[PDB]
């Protein structure tokens, strides 16, 4: 296993994007997550239709707030995804046109990994970086720092237990900076914000989970390499 | 709920 290693370099990740006046952190996270494992199991890279969990996972709130695991649910349950350019974002909640859409990317299951008080912070730092090597992974997360971040490698600053869930984020690698650990995760509120749209995770903090809560749920499509 | 831009 690598020293570091960052799926945005290898041609698997689409570029940010910007979710506007919409709490939909957990649809970008979830078609960031399938877009790269479908880039990674087929080797073509395409921009999905958040938009389409927004207005077609009718166990999310759309908006309002919603959940990875219950989109990539969705997605294994209706054949598939559309793409960004078939079913286009509008950052409001809309009626479901997933009958109307003719080509989707389809994934073969997902998975689900909900820390609990018997793991330890190892454990839960080495999974999650044993899943991010195999494709990104989708992880909740308390935001309220995030219109402050502008850059470096982001601590924790004020998040403190228990942590909320009111985003979502996408880790898609990992590296070091005079011996601090990080997460390399893309969001979502456009390419001007943080690094360049992505935001450095401090890991190995201490706390079991992890800055900001974002150790408690991970969640990634999973997509069987094509012969 | 969920944070926005
Ligand atoms: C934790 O909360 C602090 C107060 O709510 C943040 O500082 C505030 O940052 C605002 C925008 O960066 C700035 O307009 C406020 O004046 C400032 N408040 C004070 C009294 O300093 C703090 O943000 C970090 O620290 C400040 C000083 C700046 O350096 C920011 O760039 C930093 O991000 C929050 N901690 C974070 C976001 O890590």
């Amino acid at each position: 296993a690598p020293e570091s290693w960052d799926w945005s370099k290898k041609g698997v990740i689409t570029k940010v994007k910007f979710q506007g006046q919409c709490g939909s952190g957990w649809a970008f996270s979830a078609t960031g997550a399938i877009e790269a494992a479908h880039a990674i199991a087929t080797g073509n890279l395409v921009s999905l239709s958040e938009q389409e969990l927004i207005d077609c996972v009718d166990e999310s709130e759309g908006c309002y707030n919603g959940w990875h695991y219950q989109s990539f649910e969705w997605v294994v349950k209706h054949g598939g995804i559309a793409s960004e350019a078939d079913y286009p974002y509008k950052a409001r909640d809309g009626k479901c046109k997933a009958n109307e859409i003719q080509d989707k990317v389809t994934i073969d299951n997902y998975g689900v990994q909900i820390l609990s008080n018997e793991s330890t912070e190892s454990e839960a730092e080495s999974s999650l970086q044993s899943f991010v090597l195999e494709q990104p992974i989708s992880v909740s997360i308390d935001a309220k720092d995030f219109h402050f971040y502008s850059g470096g490698i982001y601590d924790g600053g004020n998040c403190s237990s228990p942590y909320g869930i009111n985003h979502f984020v996408l880790i898609v690698g990992y590296g070091s900076e005079d011996g601090v650990d990080y997460w390399i995760a893309k969001n979502s509120w456009g390419e001007d914000w943080g690094i360049d749209g992505y935001i450095r995770i401090q890991r190995n903090t201490g706390n079991l989970l992890g800055v900001c809560g974002m150790n408690y749920f991970a969640s990634y499509p999973i997509i069987e390499k094509s012969e | 709920k969920a944070s926005v831009g």
